[PDB]
């Protein structure tokens, strides 16, 4: 997991720029009936998909994996349809907390150069504030909607240092990253954060919430994954 | 934008908390059809 077939490359979502193509295997893009994309997610494995709770998904959505530009018709994209959803029992629909979903697919995902997983951390690994990580996306740009997916780094903030920005609203289960020149926004909720570990990407956050206007100095939050990995090892385990 | 002050409005298809000032907001980020 988390090595990419075809290698990303980063020049260092508003403020963010266009990815290589195929870069980034395990993105994709949730889609409803009428096909339209309302958020993002993480493949982990052939048989199932990693999100946000907030983003509402049910069996009747659809993942999308293998895009990257989303007014093309000539990708060779898998269309998968959807088992199960996992809601975690401790989301917290009022202070958006324990922010995320599993999606168990209905039909395997067939891995290739485009399509592969991203690794999962260890409950204990530290991902230290002032780390440079990866966020990607089909979120606005600018507040107009990206046909390509866009990519950015931001360093990750200390939750007593991201505080300083949205007090008690930051709970354990939270990790904030950015504040520096770029910034989430609608439309990338359910995405990565990832970070790379010992030569792999893996997971360490889920677009969660943030400034109601993209503010580029003001820092995301996700649902911080090392503080929900166990959930997602005891929901595989038994399904 | 205009708000009051840490009350949970919603937006579109977003839900969001106005900030304590009611000058600003934190919402999810979903992307709505309208």
């Amino acid at each position: 997991c988390g090595v990419p077939a075809i290698q990303p490359v980063l020049s260092g979502i508003v403020n963010g720029e266009e990815a290589v193509p195929g870069s980034w295997p395990w993105q994709v893009s949730l889609q409803d009936k009428t096909g339209f994309h309302f958020c993002g997610g993480s493949l982990i494995n052939e048989n199932w998909v990693v999100t946000a709770a907030h983003c509402g998904v049910t069996t009747s959505d659809v993942v999308v994996a293998g895009e990257f530009d989303q007014g093309s018709s000539s990708e060779k994209i898998q269309k998968l349809k959807i088992a199960k959803v996992f809601k975690n029992s401790k989301y917290n629909s009022l202070t958006i907390n324990n922010d995320i979903t599993l999606l168990k697919l209905s039909t395997a995902a067939s891995f290739s150069q485009t399509v592969s997983a991203v690794c999962l951390p260890s409950a204990s690994d530290d991902f230290a504030a002032g780390t440079t990580c990866v966020t990607t996306g089909w979120g606005l740009t600018r507040y107009n909607t990206p046909d390509r997916l866009q990519q950015a780094s931001l360093p990750l903030l200390s939750n007593t240092n991201c505080k300083k920005y949205w007090g008690t609203k930051i709970k354990d289960a939270m990790i904030c990253a950015g504040a520096s020149g770029v910034s989430s926004c609608m439309g990338d909720s359910g995405g990565p954060l990832v970070c790379k570990k010992n030569g792999a990407w893996t997971l360490v956050g889920i677009v969660s919430w943030g400034s109601s206007t993209c503010s580029t100095s003001t820092p995301g939050v996700y649902a911080r994954v090392t503080a929900l990995v166990n959930w997602v090892q005891q929901t595989l385990a038994a399904n | 934008i205009s708000c009051e002050p840490g009350k949970t409005f919603k937006d579109k298809c977003n839900t969001c908390r106005c900030g304590a000032d009611g000058k600003s907001a934190a919402c999810t980020l979903k992307a709505c059809p309208n």
